[PDB]
């Protein structure tokens, strides 16, 4: 679960905050569906709504996210991309 | 209530399927196998 | 008849076993223990093979006739098959 | 050939050595071979899912009748054929433009006579090449290499 | 190659449509970022912004979308999710 | 020359079409590294990416391949082992 | 067994492993699919899996790999291909 950022519009704690709790998400959720719905919820909860994450092995993505609310990063071979739009 | 409403949904891609085999061009008539009745020599 | 020449061959002292392997290395007749058996007919499939692809190799118009390798602890005879062969083996001694 | 076959007769015959399945076959008339147009190159596979015969599996569009087109032994699918003007054409199969040639012989007094046979040789180069001969009418011993088709070297 | 529509909420002109746009894209890129922005980028033009594509073998998502218009369909192997949000 | 197919884990329709494929690779190249690519690149197209082929006369191999997209067969002395992976 | 690289698309830490695990290999296991099969486990376990491994004499390959999990060298006279996909 070594984590590697690749691209990230977000303040430095967050960034931190967000490897942290991806982290924990994969020790404690083995299905994608549910590492994702982990690590949205807990942004909600502190950063307000609306986030959305995609976690997995093999995808591209295009998106469109509000300032300073974007991360892309690695855990691993497993990417997760987490940010906030709507 | 602008957003009158959120919908959530969860999404899963399914697993591919994969197995590990044997192959060896120099070798005996069965060349790889996965990792008694004889009537096999009956016919002849 | 055949069974009847097998069993005076294997009456000699000479004789310390034979094996009619049939569907490459599953063999059917045996005068030895299970593990002899199965090892035996496995190495003289393979070896025999090995044998054949020799003599084509030096030529390309000729096959094997037979084949022997002999040991301090026996002596073993193929010959040739197109579906089967047969293993003898012997003391030398 | 089909069609061709109505009226024109066998008269070369070869096999690809490298591609077994490949039989090359080439009719012709006996007569007129000096002018026109007489016939095409006719091969066809005896390979998987070759279950038409009938169907040529290639032809080759020869502006004029040829005889004795063979393969080199190494190439997988080149071949070069005599012309009955006196000229020697090499194809190469590779570019599956069937008809459309790779060298063109000369016209003038290099090798004029209506040659009877192409045959190929080992260069004493490397074995990958091959030199191509013809056999003039008029007592002269042709050898070229496939650019040398054109100003023959011997 | 062959559509296979697994969910969605949206309508019968949009779930064609987004077919359609996703099996040009797929013809047109090999690589899923721009398989994804194809996508996305024809949607916001037709039906207003802000839709978000995600195209892959191997994911799970959780997002947040607006009633009427998700949809997440197969084309050959590949799973595309379009949605909007914002 | 002769095929003889050994293993296969793939379905009946493929397995022709893999041998079909090496034949007229084996028949248009006399480089194996050449008749693999023909053999690859042709798979990738009509069964969709990421095939591997290794054809030649003399090696063993252990690899992993995905259920019904794996053959190793013989055209003569050469042997073509072909799967999707990835 | 003398190592020689030929072609590499490989961290140089990677590319020692691979002559090491190739190295072993050759000197526990006479048979080729054996000494393949050493191999491609190691690299599994060290790092992650799908590795696909090819050792011989004779034959020609036309292969994908992931960026920068790929090698292709000789020991003595036997090449080894040894590379990841999927």
């Amino acid at each position: 679960r070594k984590a590697v950022i690749k691209n990230a519009d977000m303040s430095e704690e967050m960034q931190q905050d967000s490897v942290e709790c991806a982290t924990q998400a994969l020790e404690k959720y083995n299905i994608e569906k549910d590492i994702a719905a982990h690590i949205k919820k807990e942004f909600d909860k502190k950063y307000n709504p609306t986030w959305h994450c995609i976690v997995g092995r093999n995808f591209g993505s295009y998106v469109t996210h509000e300032t300073k609310h974007f991360i892309y990063f690695y855990l691993g071979q497993v990417a997760i991309l987490l940010f906030k739009s709507g | 209530q602008c957003n009158e409403d959120n919908v959530e949904r969860d999404i899963q891609t399914e697993e591919i399927e994969t197995r590990e085999v044997w192959t060896q061009h120099p070798g005996e008539s069965t060349v790889v196998s996965g990792g008694t009745s004889d009537a096999v020599v009956m016919p002849k | 008849e055949v069974e009847e020449t097998l069993k005076r061959l294997q009456s000699q002292k000479g004789v310390q076993g034979i094996i009619v392997v049939n569907t490459e290395g599953i063999p059917i007749k045996s005068t030895m223990d299970n593990p002899t058996t199965t090892q035996y007919a496995s190495l003289m499939h393979s070896f025999i093979l090995k044998a054949r692809s020799t003599v084509r190799d030096i030529d390309p118009q000729n096959d094997l006739t037979f084949l022997r390798i002999r040991s301090k602890k026996n002596e073993i005879m193929v010959a040739p098959d197109k579906d089967y062969f047969l293993i003898v083996i012997q003391n030398p001694t | 050939p089909p069609a061709q076959a109505q009226g024109l007769h066998v008269t070369s015959i070869s096999w690809n050595s490298t591609g077994s399945v490949v039989a090359c076959a080439y009719g012709r008339l006996d007569h007129g071979d000096w002018s026109t147009l007489k016939s095409f190159v006719c091969a066809w596979n005896l390979d998987r899912r070759d279950l038409r015969p009938q169907q040529p599996s290639a032809v080759v569009e020869v502006p004029s009748a040829v005889l004795c087109l063979a393969f080199h032994p190494t190439q997988p699918s080149h071949v070069a054929g005599g012309l009955y003007s006196g000229e020697v054409l090499v194809w190469d199969l590779s570019r599956l433009e069937d008809p459309l040639l790779w060298r063109t012989g000369l016209t003038d007094d290099t090798h004029t006579d209506p040659v009877s046979q192409v045959v190929w040789l080992p260069e004493p180069g490397h074995s990958h090449r091959f030199q191509v001969l013809s056999v003039a009418t008029d007592g002269k011993v042709l050898l070229w290499q496939g650019i040398g088709v054109g100003q023959l070297q011997l």
